[PDB]
RNA sequence: UUGAAAAGAACUUUGAAGAGAGAGUUCAAGAGGGCGUUCAAACGAGAACUUUGAAUUCCAUGUGAACAGCAGUUGAACAUGGGUCUCGGGUUCAGAUCCCCGAAUCUUGGAAAGCGUCGCGGUUCCGGCGGCGUAAGGGCUGGUAGCAGCCGACUU
RNA sequence: AACGCAGCUAGCUGCGAGAAUUAAUGUGAAUUGCAGGACACAUUGAUCAUCGACACUU
């Protein structure tokens, strides 16, 4: 009586397919009957209907995107869109590796001469 | 109790104007609920709606004019407004001269009436104006043919 | 007095914020006292109202000591109607008043697995103190 | 000897009472509260007997009504049992009437359409074609049917009842309708009736499933008047308070109905629409379409100003009409009466009797032993 | 539409498979003949009733008859 | 060299071969039979056209075209269909005109969708 | 910017209505929804002006607050519905070289269609069946100064 | 910038053919102009807030 996600997670593709099939063709039988005469409890189940079918697709487009992320988890070059937004600026700044290099020259001045910790007696 | 409707459907059913369409003053309710073409055409049928005839206008008078014109009776000095030359082109005239004495002229030549070359002396003349009727022509050439005659006897 | 830097006392936004506020908010706000036997059984001074709940109306034209049922909860005017308050119209029909929820008691409270824990919630911060 | 009704009805009325006269109603005297003074002149001899006497005829057809009508609610007492599906139930009641009644075109059959409507549902309801509705133990049923000679009709319902549980509301409602009865006089304000039918009606608790109900009136609806060929003569005996101040007549006839409520109160429209009549006031109106004048012409040769519904068309032979009719009502010919209905959960009694207010007397005559 | 002048070529048209009907008009002086093809429509025109009479009967089988008179 | 000028020598051109798809997958197709016929039409001048001439009445989207028509009526329905005449209202609805073959009736057909 | 709260004035009575007189709610209405050219007929409550006869504005139905510099039973006003799919005949309240039928890219088409008239059934249903009809200016043909015949408008 | 989306819906506001919203997490019996429909409320939940998954016409 009541489509919840919950209950349709778990269930075989092809079996989604069909539900979304009887969804739409229900929906294509109540608009006729707006145009005609309708009783008051057959327009109100269309926003019900509505929402139903948009549940269902849902758990679809989201089922297939984690088929892909795994798909693509090793390889080098990821498809545009499974790759991190954030934001234009922060995509173009150094990564974390690159950031905290130093050169040779710069080494051995931290070893020779490290900061000391002192207090002056007063 | 308005008929506007009723009034234009007839006309194109009708093919006429609406000043010619005659509804019956005392069947006015009947005629009201009539709405669609098809109800239009049974009422016609019925006698409600008829079309009403043409106003006359004769041409009796002037037939009986141009007859009296015909022998001149209103052609006058009095009666003319415009110039010679407007009530006939003088050109037409002259064309009409041309081809009736050029046609004479051919036709005497195939009954061998006249030779080809008293015909090209004739056919300039006629260029020229010297012949003015049919009439006048004939006996010109009647005239000449006898001079001819004498002098061989 | 009030100290915390991050609090306003200004009257124009205090008011503004009562009257614009999202529905969970307004249940907060919509709450009355209990009753003095109640209030030693189960340590708790106050508690938000709930559709099916007795009550008893302690000022207004319509006071008195009779108990009535809670039959419809109107956030949107801040008000309740209740099995009894009503009066007559021009035609013979009779219609409902409202109550603001302040002035009423509860003398009866309906019980379910959630209201429940608040109610113990409530009794274990002033024992607390 | 005098012909005797067999097992199922089947002998029709006028062969059971071959002189003429039928049996008569209930007679009682008009109500004493006549601002301080009684008409016990209207019970003896006068004018008024010399005027009542000149309707003798009338009111012979009005009693051969209700005797077919009293038959007939006998007959489908006995066998009505859970578990049917409603099709069978109205039609077995229209084929029963339809014999006993004799049918002869306009001059007899049946006025209205049965109605069997079940708990929120409160009035216009009856199964279309390809309806699968069963009756269940935990169920209230109307029936309301009526009959009709010569124009004469009689509009008569209860309620039929199986689980104890709901006697209370039935005897709330059957008081109500009786002192409602009671009340009604020549010469009387329809807004006293009202006043008393719901003061007495207000006196009344329930109690289904243990929470505690109150029985109250339905204020939209009301009774009518009763006319030759026309249902609803134009005036209504409403059952609150607040209401015109008409007066009773004499000659006139009269269907107080009660309905009696555990809900809001109130009723508007939820289902599919079954029940249709044509117009008594309009005249002619252009139809401008083939199929919608066989409709028309159909409905004027066999049904006149009295109610029809779709399941009498298809009996008929007529198919595929809906958009005819849809543009009938359009032009505001024919008029479209739908179910009424209450809240969900909620349930419904409805008890009515039809009275003839005569000259000399108050006679209800469709009164029998069952209510 | 086109004109047959000889009563031969009219029976080798009918057979035609395009060929769809044959309609008979019965005029005062003359009888003609009809037939319906894919692209034209051929009329075969009699002057006497005897003749007619005869060819009518040899109309090739299956091709629906319609007497338009 | 025949001819004074000099004009480019070609060369050797490669087609593409992506070391990844730029869209992860393709778009899902947004105008099926259902979203084409929105519903259908029950005016007074529609009344005419089923009993007289064997025609059906429909409102459709408008991003459609007749070849789009013709399918997506025959699959929902299980008819032949013979021409299809489509104008835009003055409103912006798309309402196509379509002619049902000779074999099937619209009356019968009407019926079953709940039309008449 | 009514009132604490619509408790936003049931019912009776005059008028076609807009408007009033009584009642009713409220602490308060001294708070009442921007409030602290001529003659006849018909329809209509009503005619110098509407209709009939005689001398998106498109198309239906409904109304008469406002508007149409007088009126209005009327409107391009106000409200609710509907309508735009290489030739010849049909078809709508409003669309047709676009819909339907038929042909295509002197004679076949072609009389079966269209148009006149005279009839027979029917009454919101038959969109149903028949009878007839369509003084002087010039031509032509047949043959001594030519003639036989018919013709033929205009001009001076 | 344009055009669309509500049972009754012009504007403002919200959203994008999944179109006055889907999923997830908090909370814990309403929304309301009228009707209808829901909802053991934990064989798991009306409504609002938040928001990290999915979707996004020209
Ligand atoms: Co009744």
């Amino acid at each position: 009586a009541k489509i919840k996600a919950r209950d349709l997670r778990g269930k075989k593709k092809e079996e989604l397919l069909k539900q979304l099939d009887d969804l739409k063709v229900e929906l294509s039988q109540l608009r006729v009957a707006k145009v005609t005469g309708g009783a008051a409890s057959k327009l109100s189940k269309i926003r019900v209907v509505r929402k139903s079918i948009a549940r269902v697709l849902t758990v679809i487009n989201q089922t297939q995107k984690e088929n892909l992320r795994k798909f693509y988890k090793g390889k080098k070059y990821k498809p545009l869109d499974l790759r991190p937004k954030k934001t234009r600026a922060m995509r173009r700044r150094l990564n974390k590796h690159e950031e905290n290099l130093k050169t040779k020259k710069q080494q051995r001045k931290e070893r020779l001469y490290p900061l000391r910790k002192y207090a002056v007696k007063a | 109790s308005m008929l506007r409707l009723q009034k234009r459907l007839a006309s194109s059913v009708l093919r006429c104007g609406k000043k010619k369409v005659w509804l019956d003053p005392n069947e006015t309710n009947e005629i009201a609920n009539a709405n669609s073409r098809q109800q239009i055409r049974k009422l016609i049928k019925d006698g409600l709606i008829i079309r009403k005839p043409v106003t006359v206008h004769s041409r009796a008078r002037c037939r009986k004019n141009t007859l009296a014109r015909r022998k001149g009776r209103h052609m006058g000095i009095g009666k003319r407004k415009g110039t010679a030359n407007a009530r006939m082109p003088e050109k037409v005239t002259w064309m009409r001269r041309m081809r009736i004495l050029r046609r004479l002229l051919r036709r005497y030549r195939e009954s061998k009436k006249i030779d080809r070359h008293m015909y090209h002396s004739l056919y300039l003349k006629v260029k020229g104006n010297v012949f003015k009727n049919k009439r006048i022509l004939m006996e010109h050439i009647h005239k000449l043919k006898a001079d001819k005659a004498r002098k061989k006897l | 007095m009030k100290f915390n830097p991050f609090v306003t006392s200004d009257r124009s936004k205090n008011r503004k914020r009562h009257f614009n506020a999202p529905s969970h908010i307004r249940r907060k706000i919509m709450s009355s006292p209990l009753s003095k036997e109640l209030r030693q059984k189960y340590n708790v001074r106050s508690m938000p109202i709930r559709k099916d709940d007795e009550v008893q109306v302690v000022r207004g034209h319509y006071k008195g000591q009779q108990i009535g049922k809670v039959v419809q909860v109107y956030r949107k005017k801040y008000v309740i109607y209740i099995e009894r308050v009503q009066r007559e119209k021009a035609n013979g029909t009779t219609v409902h008043v409202g109550i603001h929820p302040s002035k009423v008691v509860i003398t009866r409270l309906k019980l379910d697995k959630d209201r429940k824990k608040i109610l113990e919630r409530k009794a274990k911060s002033r024992q607390v103190g | 000897g005098p012909k005797v009704q067999t097992d199922p009805p089947s002998v029709p009325i006028c062969d059971l009472y071959p002189n003429g006269v039928f049996p008569k109603g209930q007679e009682c005297e008009y109500p004493p509260t006549q601002d301080g003074r009684t008409a016990a002149w209207r019970t003896t001899s006068e004018e008024k007997k010399a005027l009542d006497q000149a309707s003798e005829e009338i009111w012979n057809d009005f009693r051969e009504a209700a005797e077919a009508h009293r038959q007939v609610r006998k007959y489908v007492m006995s066998w009505i049992k859970p578990g049917m599906t409603m099709i069978e139930i109205c039609e077995k009641l229209e084929d029963c009437s339809r014999k006993l009644i004799k049918e002869n075109g306009l001059n007899a059959g049946l006025a209205f359409p049965t109605g069997c409507s079940l708990n929120n549902c409160a009035a216009h309801y009856t199964p279309n074609a390809g309806d699968t509705t069963v009756l269940q133990y935990d169920d209230i049923c109307k029936i309301d049917f009526g009959t009709h000679i010569s124009g004469r009709i009689i509009d008569c319902a209860f309620t039929v009842t199986f689980n104890p549980k709901y006697d209370t509301l039935l005897k709330a409602v059957k008081d109500a309708t009786n002192t409602g009865i009671k009340c009604a006089g020549i010469d009387v304000r329809l807004c006293d009736v009202g006043e008393a039918i719901q003061e007495v009606m207000e006196s009344y608790e329930v109690e289904i499933d243990g929470k505690t109900y109150q029985v109250k009136p339905i204020r939209n609806l009301n009774g009518h008047s009763i006319g030759q060929y026309r249902i609803h003569a134009g005036k209504t005996v409403p059952i609150v308070k607040g209401g015109e101040a008409t007066r009773m007549e004499e000659g006139e006839v009269y269907a107080i109905e009660t309905f009696g409520s555990t809900g809001k109160g109130v009723v508007h429209d939820d289902m599919e629409c079954s029940h249709y009549m044509k117009n008594f006031d309009v005249g002619h109106v252009p139809i401008r379409l083939p199929r919608t004048k066989h409709l028309l012409n159909v409905i004027n040769e066999n049904f006149g100003t009295l109610a029809f519904c779709r399941r009498w068309l298809d009996r008929l032979g007529e198919s595929k009409y809906l958009m005819a009719l849809k543009n009938l009502c359009d032009l505001g010919i024919v008029d479209p009466y739908p179910p009424l209905c209450d809240i969900k959960g909620s349930y419904t009694a409805q008890f009515e009797h039809t009275i003839l207010l005569r000259p000399t007397c108050k006679e209800v005559v469709s009164r029998g032993d069952d209510y | 539409p086109r004109k047959i002048e000889e009563i031969k070529d009219f029976l080798l048209t009918a057979r035609r498979k395009d060929a769809k009907s044959v309609k008979i008009k019965k005029n005062k002086d003359n009888v003609k003949f009809k037939v319906r093809c894919s692209r034209y429509l051929y009329t075969l025109v009699i002057t006497d009733k005897e003749k007619a009479e005869k060819l009518k009967q040899s109309l090739p089988p299956g091709l629906a008859v319609k007497e338009l008179k | 060299r025949t001819s004074p000028t000099f004009r480019r020598p070609k060369t050797l051109r490669l087609r593409r071969q992506p070391k990844y798809p730029r869209k992860s997958a393709p778009r899902r197709n947004k105008l099926d039979h259902y979203a084409i016929i929105k519903f259908p039409l029950t005016t007074e001048s529609a009344m005419k056209k089923i009993e007289d001439n064997n025609t059906l009445v429909f409102i459709v989207d408008v991003k459609a075209n007749k070849h789009q028509i013709k399918q997506a009526v025959k699959k929902l329905y299980d008819i032949d269909v013979a021409k299809v005449n489509t104008l835009i209202r003055p409103d912006g609805e798309k309402k196509a005109y379509v002619r049902l073959a000779p074999d099937y009736d619209a009356l019968d057909v009407a019926n079953k969708i709940g039309i008449i």
